[PDB]
């Protein structure tokens, strides 16, 4: 119903401009300013800025003079210039439906914005299952391998999503150009080698779909 | 406006203006039907029997731990800039479950209601506006932002919610007596008819205690009981069909 | 510039206790006819979503056990009873002056007894000494602290080189933690020696966690 | 709306004398083969009464409503239309609103802002005649509307009959404590003159629990015309003022009073 992604970028260099479009839906953009914050930049969340209703816009202290927002009210999408980027503003940016005190009631997907003028690169999808001499108690342990990618975002599950509960993602490591993901899945032997179980693995930044079943 | 097909917000309630008619109020108490029937200085069995002025109902929706800020003697966000009620007031609340009425897919988030206004609002006063007003010195001069708030929040709505989360469908009685005719009252009790036997009686017009029996005797439609010529209870008109 | 000097870095609280996460504020109050702050909660797979507003309101869909109050400088957030479903990292939002900044986060964490890790290695597939890769990974999970140190050890010398961990944080409702250890090597490095070693360090097992295995173990 | 009617002749307010007219049954009190003395607003008898005429000589004026007025409307066209009842006749505070379209009996209280002359046009009147009304300038709109009722559906006699008068259509208005008692009564007649020199009971027709302040009052009329060069048919209305004085009812063997007699 409410969706509030972004879109629009497609190579981010540092020292740079590019604009991003967030999608407006659930709401006028008349009737609500889109607020703009970042993916906790070492402490916890930071702002950005926020747009009025049809007015002018505020900042953050350390971003007023880097970032900036645009509202087109013809096309009903909010455009967010940035301006200068560093190394160090690598972060998803997230928009957010404004509650009565400015608050954030609302939550997008958002995307992955990462400041680098590296080439795209596909990534190593490769399953991680156990080896021949491996034991087991009534239980197996598969992980799925997807490293050396570049740039975020990068999807991971299992089955498309199939187990919630015992299916375990980690975080993506911010190495130099580059990143490493892995998971873990803890399922009975009922359900591997007797079942097949398949690994999907999506990476919009490049649109590459690689399954591999374990 | 208790089934209404559709309960406005706790500011711009539907106000349902009831007068020159009747209608019992212990049988939706004794119903078991709604969760809360509480009256502010009268029962409300005793004035199922008692005339009144006007009856308001005011029909809006509010969660389950806001009840308490409706009420004389309390205050709260919507008690004080959506809906104040006076500190006399001596009316009735009666609330019931919403969740299987008014909820919708993904959750009904339409209602709304306002969390500040420029001044306190007066015992019995409506007010709709969108007014964005500014916090300190410093006015945005009409849209929203830079500590300019929006009056009204949005309501969340979802089934899975608490019992003091829960949103109620609120009908607020407000009663009124004064010195003009009192236009509003409720129904009595079944009747009766035994003849030929000295027995009590309350007609629609008079009481007392006499024989009840049928004659030739006329008597003019318009009118509701006779008297002698000593003034004293003579035949009367049934209640019932002429 | 405001900066909400929100404390402490994290809480260690158990199940059923009350929790208790400041949130201290400079500019400013008196906007309207309150000072509050918006309280929300990110977890480590979820983005933020708000709880409750100003600190003294109710809102739809989320439990009944977050609550909170504040002074004019701190305020706070009160999570009562915690449950076994509320780890994850809470923020406190600026409204009533701008820059509308947000806090540090706390790091709301579930007390649970401790445990050490599990051990499992998972050498590279066919396909991938095929290519020439070889990555070797070593997973840790469902241990309690955080304090866990994962080193490759291959029996020729100890590689620290190609060494790389993966460490995420206590998950809403699995109470307990979780690593993943990787090492990048190829097929000749991979071939080099017959018997490779995982090995690492929790702080809760006195022992250490050592797990060999053979290049032909496949 | 502010138009006014000149065809309005302007002559003076020429009045008649009741001969025992404005009776009515003061309470809900039957009685038969009695004489009941009571206290209450009637027309003392042989009092002069106003002459007003709604013709091609046409009277609306805004008269007095403090103690009590009794309406006696002898027609032969039917005129008569409604009636207008307030403090000062705006819409600045409450005011009892009485119409009779021919369709239905609408008795609303709100702020209606009357029209410097309320009236109803029929059109088309000499060809074609069919007797339909269309325009109604009773007043331009209405604020705070504290009672309504309407009637259920009828079709009354719209037909601008010549001759005699045949219709004698009286009414009592007065107030207890907010509790506005109405009284009505409809007979045939044959007259050709003032008044007629009679006897006849007015009974009750509504009890109006309203509780406002009333001190002025006016009358609806129809008119005519093939809004200042209309027109009206032949009938005329009378205005007598009530007292609260002692009267004796002479009931009948059937319960209906017949004689009435003054103090």
């Amino acid at each position: 119903q409410v969706q509030l992604k972004q879109s629009g970028p497609s190579l981010v260099q540092p020292s740079q401009s590019l604009s991003i479009t967030c999608t407006v839906s659930g709401f006028s953009l008349t009737s609500y300013g889109v607020h703009w914050v970042r993916q906790s930049p070492g402490k916890g969340l930071e702002w950005l800025g926020v747009m009025w209703r049809g007015g002018n816009t505020d900042y953050n202290a350390a971003f007023m003079s880097r970032l900036s927002i645009t509202k087109d009210n013809s096309k009903s999408q909010v455009f967010f210039k940035m301006n200068s980027l560093q190394t160090d503003d690598t972060a998803i940016y997230y928009c957010a439906k404004n509650g009565g005190a400015h608050a954030m009631d609302f939550w997008g997907q958002g995307t992955s914005v990462t400041v680098s003028s590296a080439k795209t690169t596909p990534p190593s999808v490769y399953p991680l299952a156990p080896g021949s001499a491996a034991q087991t108690n009534s239980m197996v342990t598969l992980g799925c391998l997807v490293k050396g990618y570049f740039p975020e975002p990068v999807t991971v599950t299992w089955n498309s999503g199939s187990l919630s509960s015992g299916v375990h993602t980690f975080p993506a490591v911010l190495q130099s150009d580059l990143y490493t993901l892995s998971s873990s899945v803890t399922v009975p032997s009922s359900t591997w080698p007797s079942e097949t179980v398949t690994c999907n693995v999506a990476h919009p930044a490049s649109s590459t779909k690689v399954d591999k079943k374990i | 406006v208790f089934n209404a097909t559709r309960f406005a917000s706790v500011y711009a309630w539907n106000r349902k203006r009831i007068s020159n008619c009747v209608a019992d109020y212990s049988v939706l108490y004794n119903s078991a039907s709604f969760s809360t029937f509480k009256c502010y200085g009268v029962s409300p069995t005793k004035l199922n029997d008692l005339c009144f002025t006007n009856v308001y109902a005011d029909s809006f929706v509010i969660r389950g731990d806001e009840v308490r800020q409706i009420a004389p003697g309390q205050t709260g966000k919507i008690a004080d800039y959506n809906y104040k009620l006076p500190d006399d007031f001596t009316g009735c609340v009666i609330a019931w479950n919403s969740n299987n009425l008014d909820s919708k897919v993904g959750g009904n988030y339409n209602y709304l209601y306002r969390l500040f206004r420029k001044s306190n609002l007066k015992p019995f006063e409506r007010d709709i506006s969108t007014e964005i007003y500014q916090a300190g010195s410093t006015p945005c001069n009409g849209v929203e932002g830079f500590n300019c708030y929006f009056p009204l929040q949005s309501y969340g709505f979802q089934p899975t919610n608490g019992v003091g989360y829960q949103p109620y469908r609120v009908v607020v009685l407000s009663f009124e007596l004064l010195h003009a005719p009192a236009t509003v009252c409720g129904p009595k009790k079944s009747t009766n008819l035994v003849k030929n036997k000295c027995v009590n009686f309350n007609f629609n017009g008079l009481t007392g205690t006499g024989v009840l029996t049928e004659s030739n005797k006329k008597f003019l439609p318009f009118q509701q009981f006779g008297r002698d010529i000593a003034d004293t209870t003579d035949a009367v008109r049934d209640p019932q069909t002429l | 510039n405001i900066v909400l000097t929100q404390s402490p870095a994290s809480l260690a609280v158990s199940l059923g206790q009350r929790a208790t996460i400041s949130c201290r504020a400079s500019e400013s109050v008196d906007s309207y006819g309150n000072s509050f702050l918006h309280w929300y909660q990110q977890k480590p797979g979820q983005p933020p979503k708000l709880l409750i507003y100003l600190a003294s309101n109710l809102e739809s869909g989320v439990p009944a056990r977050f609550s909170g109050s504040g002074s004019r400088t701190d305020f706070t957030l009160t999570i009562d009873p915690v449950e076994a479903d509320d780890a994850a990292t809470y923020y406190c939002q600026q409204n009533n002056e701008d820059p509308f900044t947000f806090g540090s986060g706390t790091k709301l964490e579930i007390k649970r007894a401790d445990a050490a890790p599990t051990v499992s290695i998972f050498p590279p597939s066919s396909e991938q000494l095929t290519s020439g890769g070889a990555s070797v990974v070593c997973f840790l999970n469902n241990f309690y602290p955080k304090d866990i140190n994962v080193k490759w050890k291959i029996d020729g010398s100890e590689r620290q080189n190609g060494v790389l961990n993966s460490w995420t944080d206590q998950d809403s409702k699995d109470s307990t933690y979780s690593m993943s250890s990787t090492l990048t090597l190829t097929k000749d490095e991979y071939e080099r020696h017959n018997s490779y070693t995982c090995e690492a360090t929790h702080k809760t097992s006195t022992s250490p966690i050592v797990k060999s295995f053979n290049r032909n173990e496949c | 709306q502010c138009v006014n009617l000149t065809t309005r002749t302007q002559l003076p307010p020429a009045y008649t004398n009741s001969f025992t007219r404005g009776v009515y049954y003061p309470d809900k009190v039957f009685r038969s083969s009695v004489l009941h003395s009571t206290q209450d607003l009637f027309l003392p008898f042989f009092s002069n009464v106003t002459w007003f005429h709604a013709i091609h000589r046409f009277d609306n004026p805004v008269l007095p409503f403090n103690d009590g007025v009794y309406f006696a409307s002898t027609e032969k066209s039917n005129i008569i239309r409604g009636w207008i009842f307030g403090t000062t006749l705006d819409s600045k505070t409450q005011s009892l609103l009485i119409v009779n379209n021919a369709t239905n009996v609408v008795i609303k209280v709100c702020e209606f802002q009357f029209c410097n002359d309320p009236f109803l046009g029929v059109y088309y009147h000499k060809n074609n005649k069919s007797w339909m009304e269309s325009e109604f300038r009773v007043y331009s709109s209405a604020n705070n509307c504290t009672f309504e009722y309407v009637s259920q559906p009828f079709l009354m006699d719209l037909e601008g009959k010549q001759g005699n008068f045949k219709n004698l259509r009286e009414f009592v208005f007065k107030n207890i404590d907010g509790y506005f008692k109405i009284y009505s009564k409809h007979t045939p007649i044959n007259l050709v003159r003032d008044l007629p020199q009679g006897f006849s009971a007015l009974e009750p027709l509504v009890d109006l629990p309203i509780g406002i302040n009333i001190t002025r009052f006016q009358t609806l009329l129809a008119l005519h015309r093939s809004s200042s060069g209309w027109t009206a048919g032949a009938a005329a209305y009378y205005v007598g003022y009530l007292q609260p004085r002692t009267f004796l009812l002479k009931y009948n063997e059937n319960g209906t009073i017949t004689d009435a007699v003054d103090c």
